[PDB]
């Protein structure tokens, strides 16, 4: 048995490691948390700091009055009793607001109220904590990749709760909260525009998906393979490439016919990425506002 | 026909098979043995496509199915206009993944590096084997097996899927799902993380990796590390196609009637089976 | 319709997105050559990208790509056939002279620097106050090689200060010089340290550092590449 570093063999620790400083205010970072040796194992071992600020409180506040809203009315649907809530806990459903309301927010608590007020807080929950990859981004001096990113995924999710049922003029269009109410609406989404696989952007966003774990299979796979020769030091193997760098990318090139570089990969990954996401958004957002059945309009190739 | 910095790796040696006698490239490509067993299994595998292609009667790629024997034929031989060329193409298939997976064997051990990604190769042929090989045996039939045209095998993921109500309700399936959105997930993140500390504002100096740790820290309160987060993707990617196999083999086998089912086992717990209240009582 | 122009905006999108990242990923190694070192003829359908200029930090300049592709280094290798696309066979011992899977890159002869611009790699001994924190420790243990003879004994573990992992072993030889090995090439048992790549002769033969407390990203690239190249180069003392 060679080594394959999967697993680390040996952890060393030394003082807390509190980051750079950069432009950062460094009144709103905690302390350190806990050292892990489990995930040493496999990751690094420390936990925190973490950075708090103002637009982190109003993020996390929002978040938990998301998650407490949705809780609330499953206890409810419980009826208040333990274990009813624990052995229903999967079928509960916050669900919104019925057709006939259409855009209003003038459904009572019990039939619509309660899910655009969970709704709301999921709203400034997401948005401030994407304002927050930016900002932590910014006080590092470092590129906006990381938020630019994320408003793809916020672009699939404004889509499906928030574009799409005002494009379709009701609130009864988003998305309920549950776990198995959410699968159901997924099911039911795809069978009311018949049948999603026929929808391209559906396809892409496919590709895109399992395009990821093969990326990802290949790029970390590659980066292992490679780790004898320091091959995980991406940021310097970029500035000065290394034996690490070429072997990576002959294997390619030898295997396939073409290669990447040290930063280029990145960027394959970044989009391969941020793609199923935004072609996938697409397709919903086209669903039901401009197509109402993708078979028929497949069947007029548009 | 060479990278600026590839002459020095090209030398001789690494193959499992066959000595010197193919130990040579092709423009970039390296050949070795099991390169020409690559070759080989795919340009028969492609002639036999275009032989289906010609017995169903079109060339259009849109159209062009190659399907299985049907559910009759049980394991064992079909005409080939009714099945046997589906299963050769599936022998072709097969031995060129294979042989792809071994071929990169060959270039780790010219390149003196590790095998991790044949390694992972082999997660996707295994998956690949789950639904033309595993599955179809453990269940009786070549003609569970899924058709090779585009637009034919998602019909038949469609197919299989709603036999069994809303395939959603497969809990290995649900692992895998989560596994596959996670991983995505993850890939985004290392690229812009990666990105933003090569390319950092304009007029600054490139970031380091202790900056990268630092940026995930203040996110969230942690981060994995450079070694970790490729340690995490290929574990993702893995687990999600592992979990992909599982929640398939077990389809048709040990379970077979409508997925949403299974999970009453949960609800009917004695000590709360009786409850009234909820959703389930 | 609006879905139509949509994919067909979205096809041509991800045309002129290919190709931006297939050529993003040629600031290296392009233009190409020939197995003699001149550019060849065919350099495919996609061009050059406009070069772009990394700010270094610790005034280690800029590195501008692409530029003017050079080896730096001697490479003995000799052509074996009379035509393109066959292996180059090693002058001398491809282990001393750095080729094949004993390649090492002519990376700057200075030490990777963390954020605050202090040497990234330490031995642990110099490294305030890093420990081993779980694990067998590999200090003291006996260094066996891929012939099952001792070359020597681990005397420290050389870390990453900013992200606090083992990088090397630090063994002493007969002769009372050290060697670093990669981490990733030995295997930490409980009464020994096992190297599988290297038989115990060829472990002097390791490249040796110049300052006994830093290593150069030119030193690990020799080392790494070294112990690397005994998976093929060492096959005839091998044995497990
Ligand atoms: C994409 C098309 C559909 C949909 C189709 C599917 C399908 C199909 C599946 C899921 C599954 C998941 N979906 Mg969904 N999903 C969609 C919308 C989303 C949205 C959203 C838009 O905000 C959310 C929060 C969820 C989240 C959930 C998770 C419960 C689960 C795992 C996701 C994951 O690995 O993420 C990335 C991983 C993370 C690091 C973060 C996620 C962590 C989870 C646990 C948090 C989610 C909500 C949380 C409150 C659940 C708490 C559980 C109990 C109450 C204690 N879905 C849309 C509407 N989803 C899978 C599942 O197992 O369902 C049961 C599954 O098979
Ligand atoms: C994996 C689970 C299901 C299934 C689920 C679905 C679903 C659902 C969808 C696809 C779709 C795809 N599937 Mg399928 N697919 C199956 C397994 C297969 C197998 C196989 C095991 O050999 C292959 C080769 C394909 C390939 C195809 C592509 C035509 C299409 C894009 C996939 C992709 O980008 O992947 C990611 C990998 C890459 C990005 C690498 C690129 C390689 C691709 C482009 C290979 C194309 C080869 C194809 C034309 C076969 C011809 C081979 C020649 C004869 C040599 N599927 C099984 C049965 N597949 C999507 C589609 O739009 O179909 C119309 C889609 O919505
Ligand atoms: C029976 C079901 C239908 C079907 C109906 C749907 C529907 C409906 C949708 C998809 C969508 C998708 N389907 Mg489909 N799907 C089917 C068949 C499949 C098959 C297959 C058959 O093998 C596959 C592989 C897929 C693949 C997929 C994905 C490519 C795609 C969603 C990607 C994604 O990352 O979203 C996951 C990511 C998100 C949901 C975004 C997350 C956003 C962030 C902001 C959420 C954060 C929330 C946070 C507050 C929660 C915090 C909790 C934590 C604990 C901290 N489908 C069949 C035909 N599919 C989606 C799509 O885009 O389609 C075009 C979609 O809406
Ligand atoms: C209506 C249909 C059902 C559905 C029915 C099924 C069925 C049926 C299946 C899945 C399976 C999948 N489903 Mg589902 N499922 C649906 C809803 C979804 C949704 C969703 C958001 O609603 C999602 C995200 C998913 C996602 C999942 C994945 C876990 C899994 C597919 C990936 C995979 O197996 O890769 C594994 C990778 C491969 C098989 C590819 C291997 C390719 C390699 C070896 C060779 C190719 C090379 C060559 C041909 C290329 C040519 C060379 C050129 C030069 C390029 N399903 C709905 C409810 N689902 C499948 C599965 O798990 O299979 C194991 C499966 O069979
Ligand atoms: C490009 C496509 C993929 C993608 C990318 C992506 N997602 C993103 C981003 C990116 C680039 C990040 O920048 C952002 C992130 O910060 O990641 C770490 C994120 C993110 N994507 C997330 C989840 C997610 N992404 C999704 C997937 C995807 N995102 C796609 C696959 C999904 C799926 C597949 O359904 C999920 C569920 C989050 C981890 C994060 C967004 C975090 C967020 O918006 O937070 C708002 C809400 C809160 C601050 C708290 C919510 C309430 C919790 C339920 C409470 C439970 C824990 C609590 C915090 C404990 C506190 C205790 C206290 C009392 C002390
Ligand atoms: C296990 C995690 C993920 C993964 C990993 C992975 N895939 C890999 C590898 C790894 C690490 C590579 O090393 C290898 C590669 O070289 O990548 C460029 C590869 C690879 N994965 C590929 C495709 C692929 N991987 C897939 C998925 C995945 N791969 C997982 C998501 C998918 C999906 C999701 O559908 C596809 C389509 C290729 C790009 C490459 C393998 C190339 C190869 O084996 O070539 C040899 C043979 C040929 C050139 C073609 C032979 C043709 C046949 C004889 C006839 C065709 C028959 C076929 C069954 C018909 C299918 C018709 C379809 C309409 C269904
Ligand atoms: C940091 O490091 C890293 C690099 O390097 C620096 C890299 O390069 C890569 C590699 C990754 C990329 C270059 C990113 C882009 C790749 C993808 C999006 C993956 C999908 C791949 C494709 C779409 C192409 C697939 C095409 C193939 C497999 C080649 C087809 C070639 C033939 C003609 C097949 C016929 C038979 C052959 C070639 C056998 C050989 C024998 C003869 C020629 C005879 C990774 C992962 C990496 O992490
Ligand atoms: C133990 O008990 C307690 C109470 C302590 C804790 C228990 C809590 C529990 C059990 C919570 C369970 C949570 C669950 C199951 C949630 C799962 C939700 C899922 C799966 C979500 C999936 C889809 C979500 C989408 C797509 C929603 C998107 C929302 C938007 C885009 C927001 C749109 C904004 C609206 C409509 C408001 C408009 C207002 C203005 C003016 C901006
Ligand atoms: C080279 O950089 C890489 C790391 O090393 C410094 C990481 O740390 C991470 C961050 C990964 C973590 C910890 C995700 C865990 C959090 C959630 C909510 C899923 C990424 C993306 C990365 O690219
Ligand atoms: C997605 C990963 C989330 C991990 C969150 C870890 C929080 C660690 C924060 C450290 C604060 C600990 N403390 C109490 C010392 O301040
Ligand atoms: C995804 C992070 C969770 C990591 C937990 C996994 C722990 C595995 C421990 C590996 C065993 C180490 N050992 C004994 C071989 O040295
Ligand atoms: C980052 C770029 C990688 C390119 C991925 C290529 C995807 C091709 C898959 C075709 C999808 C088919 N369709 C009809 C659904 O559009
Ligand atoms: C979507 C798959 C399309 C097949 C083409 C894949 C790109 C392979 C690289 C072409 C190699 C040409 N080369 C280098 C020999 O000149
Ligand atoms: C969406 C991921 C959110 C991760 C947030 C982790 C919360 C940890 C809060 C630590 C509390 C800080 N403090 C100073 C009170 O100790
Ligand atoms: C979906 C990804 C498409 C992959 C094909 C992109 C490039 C293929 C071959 C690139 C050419 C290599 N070359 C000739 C520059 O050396
Ligand atoms: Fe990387």
């Amino acid at each position: 048995a060679e080594y394959q570093n999967i697993f680390s063999q040996v952890q060393v620790r030394g003082p807390a490691d509190l980051g750079m400083t950069e432009d950062v205010n460094l009144a709103n970072r905690s302390g350190v948390g806990p050292f892990s040796t489990l995930l040493g194992w496999f990751g690094n071992a420390q936990l925190g700091p973490i950075y708090l600020g103002s637009l982190g409180v109003l993020s996390l506040f929002s978040g938990l009055m998301w998650f407490f809203t949705i809780g609330i009315w499953f206890w409810y649907q419980a009826g208040w009793n333990p274990a009813v809530f624990l052995r229903d806990l999967f079928f509960f459903s916050l669900e919104p607001p019925a057709p006939e309301y259409g855009l209003s927010f003038a459904a009572p608590l019990k039939e619509g109220g309660l899910w655009l007020i969970a709704s709301f807080f999921m709203f400034v929950a997401v948005w401030s904590w994407w304002g927050r990859t930016y900002l932590r981004a910014q006080a590092l001096g470092m590129g906006k990749h990381t938020a630019w990113a994320f408003l793809s995924a916020i672009w699939l999710w404004m889509v499906l709760g928030f574009i799409r049922p005002i494009l379709m003029g009701s609130w009864s269009e988003a998305v309920p909260y549950g776990i198995f109410s959410h699968l159901d609406w997924t099911n039911n989404f795809s069978l009311v525009h018949g049948n999603l696989f026929y929808n391209p952007f559906h396809g892409l966003s496919i590709a895109f998906l399992y395009g990821s774990a093969l990326l990802f299979a290949m790029h970390g796979a590659t980066i292992l393979a490679v780790s004898r020769f320091g091959g995980e030091r991406e940021l310097e193997q970029i500035a000065d490439r290394g034996t690490a760098a070429e072997r990576a990318a002959l294997f390619w090139r030898w295997t396939m016919g073409f290669n990447a570089t040290m930063e280029g990969i990145h960027r394959w990954a970044i989009w391969m990425a941020v793609l199923v996401t935004l072609t996938g958004g697409i397709g919903i957002l086209l669903s039901g506002t401009v197509v109402d059945n993708w078979y028929v309009w497949g069947q007029n190739h548009g | 026909a060479l990278l600026s910095f590839e002459r020095k790796y090209r030398v001789p040696g690494g193959t499992l098979v066959g000595g010197n006698l193919f130990d040579f490239w092709v423009g970039p490509f390296y050949v070795g043995f099991f390169g020409v067993a690559t070759f080989f299994f795919a340009a028969l595998g492609i002639i036999l496509i275009a032989w289906s292609a010609v017995l169903q009667g079109t060339w259009n790629p849109q159209l062009i199915s190659v399907y299985p024997p049907a559910l009759e034929y049980g394991l064992g031989g079909a005409p080939l206009a009714k099945g046997g060329l589906w299963q050769i193409i599936t022998i072709c298939a097969t031995g060129a993944f294979v042989s792809w997976a071994l071929r990169e064997v060959e270039i780790c051990r010219k390149l003196g590096i590790g095998y991790h990604i044949p390694f992972a190769f082999a997660f996707a042929i295994l998956a690949y084997l789950t639904l033309v090989l595993f599955r179809p045996v453990m269940m009786g039939a070549w003609g569970y097996a899924f058709p090779y045209g585009i637009w034919t095998h998602l019909d038949w993921v469609s197919n299989t899927g709603y036999t069994y109500g809303n395939f959603h309700y497969n809990p290995a399936h649900m692992i895998a799902i989560s596994f596959f959105f996670t991983n995505a997930l993850a890939l985004a993140l290392h690229g812009a993380l990666v990105l933003s500390a090569a390319n950092p504002e304009k007029g600054k100096e490139m970031r380091t990796p202790d900056h990268e740790d630092t940026f995930f820290r203040d996110l969230v309160g942690y981060s994995i590390g450079t070694l970790g987060i490729h340690r995490l993707g290929l574990l993702l990617s893995l687990s999600a196609v592992f979990f992909s196999a599982l929640c398939m083999i077990i389809t048709g086998t040990i379970w077979f009637d409508q997925w949403v089912d299974w999970w009453q086992w949960w609800v009917k717990l004695p000590w709360w089976a009786n409850i009234p209240g909820g959703i389930n009582g | 319709d609006l879905a139509s122009l949509a994919i067909y905006s979205f096809w041509i999108f991800l045309a002129g997105l290919i190709y931006y990242l297939q050529t993003e990923n040629m600031r290296e190694g392009y233009p190409l050559e020939n197995e003699d070192g001149t550019p060849a003829a065919n350099q495919g359908p996609f061009p050059l990208p406009k070069p772009k200029t990394f700010i270094l930090p610790h005034g280690r300049g800029t590195l501008t790509v692409p530029g003017p592709e050079s080896e730096d280094r001697p490479i003995a290798l000799a052509r074996t056939a009379v035509s393109e696309g066959f292996p180059h066979a090693p002058t001398g011992d491809p282990m001393k002279d750095g080729v094949g899977p004993a390649s090492w890159v002519a990376r700057r002869d200075l030490p990777e620097l963390d954020g605050h611009g202090h040497n990234k790699i330490k031995p642990m001994k110099a490294a305030a106050g890093f420990h081993v924190s779980a694990g067998k420790n590999p200090i003291g243990l006996p260094v066996r090689g891929c012939d099952l003879e001792i070359a020597g004994k681990v005397v420290d573990i050389w870390v990453d200060i900013p992200e606090q992992m083992a990088r090397f072993l630090e063994v002493e030889l007969k002769d009372g010089s050290t060697r670093l090995l990669p981490m990733q090439m030995v295997k930490v048992q409980s009464n020994r340290v096992h190297v599988n790549a290297l038989s115990s002769d060829l472990f002097a033969g390791i490249p040796t550092i110049k300052s006994p407390t830093e290593v150069t990203l030119l030193e690990e690239d020799k080392i790494c590449g070294y112990v690397a190249g005994g998976l093929m180069y060492a096959a005839p003392k091998r044995k497990s």
